[PDB]
């Protein structure tokens, strides 16, 4: 039968979408024998755990507070913010931290909302007697974060502990807020984009009155936990990274390389044109007028001895037997390539060798002479 | 094509098929005509 | 040297046939009129959608947009012909990409404020008449 | 879920068909703003009118035939053809033709078939008597189209009419043909492609004896209608075109033009060479041994003198200050572009000018000199 | 299993539509984790609005009309046209102008329909009587925007008010045309493409005859809405834009620029010929027959300092030391640029330097010398 | 609606299939008028005939046999094969063979099988007595083709005939082989690729006693036709042509021609380089150490003398005036194309001329010479 009804209309794309992980079939070419072939479990294979409630619902120990015999009835022990990003400093150039697993689950979000559990474990025996508030204040900037003290703060909501013959408490932190959710306070590497919503605040009440028999000074370890109303939507990039790998590349200017795609080189000839990657290109040299550049480094020789522009759109750099040949006296003083002089300074087509590419690109150093 | 580009194709094949698609439908019979055995045509001489 | 917001040719669109364009193309000193002007004759008006599917050549690679413009009015039957010469915001617009397919295919739509419009040659004699001839202009540009 | 199952197989092509017309989706792309938004007709709008049985059912008026007292009781009236295409010749190089609208929307399609209602109007009082037949004969050809009379007209179908009190009669040409259809007599411009199936004839059978009150001559108009059985089918090429542009082209070959997509030129450099559409070609001038040839017209100045082969492939039309310095002696007497006379004949670079185009493509004149 | 039967035979297209927005399933690419996620409203946040004749049944104050004590039972008052596109202008080289939000919500269309319910709100006091026609003339040209008085008004249909203890009244403009909508009176930047269908007019039937003790003179308010039977059509491209920013730019010939996609240009060396974007495009100067141009605008120098054709097409600007060396003698007066004349005059290739480009497409100067 | 739901994930081919000729839909594009429209046939229209079996059950004449009087009691009349392909062959240097409708119907296939009943036709009157087997015997080679006569015969399956008041017997040959089918004896032009699977043998038992007054000869028409179980399977390249055009060309390579896709060649020029079809390609001439090669054959005049590497990569033949400027002595005796000899020697461009074109590829003559 001849099928002469007209046919759809439609639009190609080349690619599936990439965000979309949800309710929705994705095509894909398996590498499986079998057309139904899913992954499995056997019986004991079955793994027991994700959710981020499921990490937000998990203890991360965060701060160490002392807490002495000597505190006054009015001093600080932490002003720390009341986000899940707690701030805990490991003693490397860059520097590593310990996160609540809801502060690193809230790290992998654009926003946050809900409580927050912190707990507060008093580390005494009975015979201590201790009192502090936990207070909280919504919404203090940088400059309010002085002028801070108990008696200003039991204004704000507040709970004050007694440390007895029980010595845990886990004090739930609000959420207040004018936003329905709160942004990110680190962001990615990006110098805008917010402090805390609120601030947690912990004065000692009435100071430790100890026995005689035990110690003047008293740990107290503070936890946090995701509150149960804690909840989590958007997903951006994350602000926080593993240390399996610590190690960091600046990208100042002042070093010399070659350019993107053009390294590793090699030493050879070009029709056009010893001198590739296609010649390889190098650098503009900001030379101002009256000077001269050459470079040295930081085929059959090492070529440790190296600019101008070829004529083609892109640098050259042209190998020399030393820096007295490479030391540009006649190319910056007016010359050309095709000059005899210049001819006579190029290194001949024989010393090419069995050309053995550089490692990688390597720096080499920018001598800038007077002319 | 304009005249440019169509000297690129010059020598170029251009092949066409056919089949005749169920319409087809034939009429009264007629004989074969002589036909030729292919295997006696010569081979090229080398 | 033309911006890219430039429209390479424009033209009127009605169903009545062309100025008739005859170095001459061999078609159109050939073979007169086609069909559906011959039929379009024997009507003094009419009423409805046009179809185009305008094909571009094969060299061409840049992206295509296309327009249809009911504000344009019909200025006589002199002018009345595919004119070669920017982009606009509100009228109704397509883009086809080249490198996709070079044909571009269109159902443009009946936007006028009349009953019918009229169908034989038109000298334009009534001003406001010239609103009701075309169905409004197609213009192709590229990018 | 991951969708495993093997995809589809298609064939992609690039327009959808041209030809189909009927019972057939057909996609697009809209630039109405609704998607099932359709051109509408109100209570007023509802147009009367769309068939070729609603054209073929009009009678056009196609011939006027002078009917006097003094013709004999043979005469002839008329020999047209019994095909819809009826020749009523207007009084331009090419000429117009009148015809019924059923003679059109036959040349409209390739084939025909069915009766032809001929409608005779014989205009006269009821003082007039007259008598008239209006045979038919089924095929005669032109060789055939001489020998014709009322007396071997009557052989075949023949309808006697008496003019009287009444005054018009619609006769319905039968067809008679040994195929279904017929074939177009006209076709496209194309000398090959048919003459008519079967001829119409008309003779005076008894002459117009009038009244002395009443008048010699008698009018007689012939209407031409299709039939209630006519019928076309294949749509072809239409034979007929419009009167709106009468303006038709010739295409002789002496004179001359630029080639196909290379006007209109300008006067530019070009750096493989003044000589521009990417330089213009040029026909080659048909000289045989021993002649010369150059070019004057029917930048800075006008450019009226102006062949010679370029050497890559194709011809090319240098410009010249005058017709002295165009005036092939050097090129055609065996020299070469290269030539430092050739060079010095040639115009230098500054006289681009502006540049402004031809117009079009400007024919120029093919002066042929001996050598 | 082997799936041999013959697949389907499409076309491609490479975009989905653009004027459909309406009941069409549009596939996109998702940046929402969800495939079913649709942005959503809370309970507060269901917003109140959206519909043309929400925007119609809106007033816009749009005329000021003076009503003083001794305007006399004939005088104009307004003779604004009956289209919702009321001018009211505000006193920049380009005007900026109110409009009522019926009037915008046209513009934003091809054609219009309906009644127009101009609101007249007249604030006087009790004390005050007053008497006004309020009148409406389907059709009156611009040649006939003179003739007009209240007598000639009486004719058409009109309204007479009395301003006594009830001072507003709301007049419904009629819609009387003879076409079914009416064409926006603005239109595209395009000077063809109508004025009002109709005209409205206000004349003083009976004078203000104001007590002694209050004033002589009083403000006629006329706000515009659109009336319940309005509706528009087609859309098209807007007649107005928004003053957020009223930049205009010019498009005047005179003075220069570089080519489109050829700046910004920098200083700098081609294998082919200093001379870039590769070689950047220059306007060819309307230089007539004994002239020479060089430019002065409006690398290791600033080159302000710069046309001739390069030979590949298009022309090239060579930049030079100083206008002494660019001062174009040489070259119009018949040279070429391989001339060692013209060698000399030219820049060295060691004058590249860093290369830093123009800002943008920098407008020279066209200095034009006599040869 | 946004449509989000990611779609589908093919694979594209340019072309539906070609051996599929069954339940299989195929969609085109048709340029006839109607989506639904199919050649239709009336009721005179509707045709008689299609089939293998309606062809293979006719008979078709393949011998003519002489069966004369003295014929001895064991004399053969044919040993023809028990295929259908039997030989007939009519008295071009090819020749044409006549086939039975079963031979050309199974020699558009590659196999075949079953019964084939071949008809004798014995035409005698009643007054002639014979006798004579029809014999059969599964598998004889080509060195068992002899050895054979009516006693062997016997052995195998036969039928004995008395040939008397009737005078026509259809024996049925049996299918009897070790092969469910049997392979095409000729096959496509191709050497390998089996004689018949059986041979039939007609020996006279009994010899002819006529009475004397009839003659002593009598003929025997043997026709061929499938049998009721006649079937075949595989379509493939038919062994059998037409002859409605026997013309065959052969392809020696001692004659000359221009390579594929380079013939017609014109004179004319080229910048790399007169010489074009883009220079037309030429056969290397076989030419030996110490020789040389010029042509002579089978613009302004023409070209009947005309090979050396252009240095692109294919060879060249350069147009002279004459054999003697061809007469090669010295490119073949070590110069080259830029040599001041060989540019002397060389046809200068002027004689270009209109540039008629050759008839196809015309065969040079290629006049080997020694050097
Ligand atoms: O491109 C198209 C669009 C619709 N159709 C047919 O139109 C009908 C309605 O389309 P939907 O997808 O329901 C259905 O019969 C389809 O097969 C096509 O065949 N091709
Ligand atoms: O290319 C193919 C062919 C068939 N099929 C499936 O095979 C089944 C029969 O195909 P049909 O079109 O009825 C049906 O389940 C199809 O979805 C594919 O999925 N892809
Ligand atoms: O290109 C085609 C056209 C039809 N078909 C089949 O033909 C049948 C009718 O097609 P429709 O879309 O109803 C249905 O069984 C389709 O699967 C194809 O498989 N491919
Ligand atoms: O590429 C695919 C594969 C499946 N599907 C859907 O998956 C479902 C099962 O596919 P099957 O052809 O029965 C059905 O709802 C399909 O529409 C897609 O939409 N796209």
């Amino acid at each position: 039968p001849s099928y002469q009804q007209s046919p759809r209309h439609f639009v190609p794309t080349g690619m599936h979408s990439l965000a979309l992980g949800t309710n929705l079939v994705e095509p894909l070419h398996a590498l499986r024998l079998d057309a139904a072939g899913t992954t499995q479990h056997p019986v004991g294979c079955a793994p027991d755990e994700m959710t981020v409630s499921s990490i937000a619902s998990r203890y991360g120990l965060i701060r160490r507070v002392q807490w002495k015999k000597d505190h006054a009835k009015g001093s600080l022990l932490l002003q720390l913010d009341a986000d899940p990003f707690v701030e805990q400093r490991i003693e490397n150039p860059i520097s590593l931290y310990w996160f609540a697993p809801v502060g690193v689950v809230s790290s992998m979000f654009m926003q946050w909302r809900g409580s927050l559990e912190y707990r507060f474990d008093i580390i005494a025996s009975q015979f201590h007697t201790g009192r502090l508030i936990v207070g909280y204040v919504p919404g203090l900037t940088a400059s309010l974060q002085l002028q801070m003290d108990y008696m200003k703060l039991k204004s704000s909501s507040y709970v004050v502990f007694d440390l007895q013959e029980s010595n845990s408490f886990t004090f739930e932190v609000p959420y207040v807020s004018y936003r329905p959710w709160w942004v990110r306070k680190y962001g990615g590497n990006y110098l805008p984009s917010t402090d805390a919503p609120s601030t947690l605040f912990m004065y000692v009440q009435v100071p430790l009155i100890p026995m005689e028999a035990v110690s003047d000074t008293i740990d107290i370890n503070v936890y946090v936990r995701g509150g149960s109303s804690f909840e989590v939507c958007v997903p951006v990039q994350p602000s926080l990274g593993l240390n399996w790998n610590t190690d960091f590349i600046l990208r100042n200017d002042e070093e010399y390389r070659a350019k993107t795609g053009y390294a590793p080189y090699y030493a050879g000839v070009w029709h056009s044109f010893l001198v590739r990657w296609q010649i390889a290109q190098w650098p503009t040299i900001s030379v101002p007028r009256g000077e001269l550049a050459f470079l040295r480094i930081k085929g059959t020789q090492p070529w440790r001895t190296m600019v101008w522009p070829s004529g083609h759109g892109y640098n050259i750099g042209i190998p020399t037997y030393n820096a007295e040949r490479a030391r540009a006296q006649h190319l910056y003083g007016g010359g050309s390539l095709t000059d005899e002089k210049a001819k006579q300074l190029f290194v001949p087509a024989n010393q090419q060798g069995p050309g053995k590419v550089s490692n990688g690109n390597p720096v080499w150093e920018v001598m800038r002479a007077p002319l | 094509a304009t005249s440019d580009d169509i000297a690129s194709i010059v020598n170029k094949p251009v092949t066409i098929y056919y089949s005749i698609g169920d319409g087809m439908q034939f009429s009264q019979w007629v004989g074969y005509q002589p036909m030729m055995i292919l295997d006696q045509l010569p081979a090229p001489v080398v | 040297d033309k911006d890219i917001d430039h429209c390479m040719f424009t033209f009127p669109c009605l169903p009545q046939g062309l100025a008739l364009d005859i170095s001459p193309h061999e078609i159109f000193n050939r073979c007169r009129d086609g069909i559906i002007p011959l039929i379009a004759s024997g009507y003094r008006f009419y009423r409805g959608d046009l179809r185009y599917k305008i094909v571009f050549p094969s060299n061409v690679n840049s992206n295509i947009w296309v327009q249809h413009r009911p504000d344009r009015r019909l200025e006589g039957w002199s002018a009345a012909k595919i004119v070669n010469c920017v982009y606009n915001h509100g009228y109704a617009s397509h883009i086809q990409i080249t490198r996709v397919n070079n044909v571009i295919e269109l159902e443009v739509p009946f936007y006028n404020a009349t009953c019918y419009n009229y169908l034989q040659a038109f000298n334009a004699s009534s001003a406001a008449s010239s609103y009701a001839v075309s169905l409004g202009e197609i213009s192709v540009g590229f990018q």
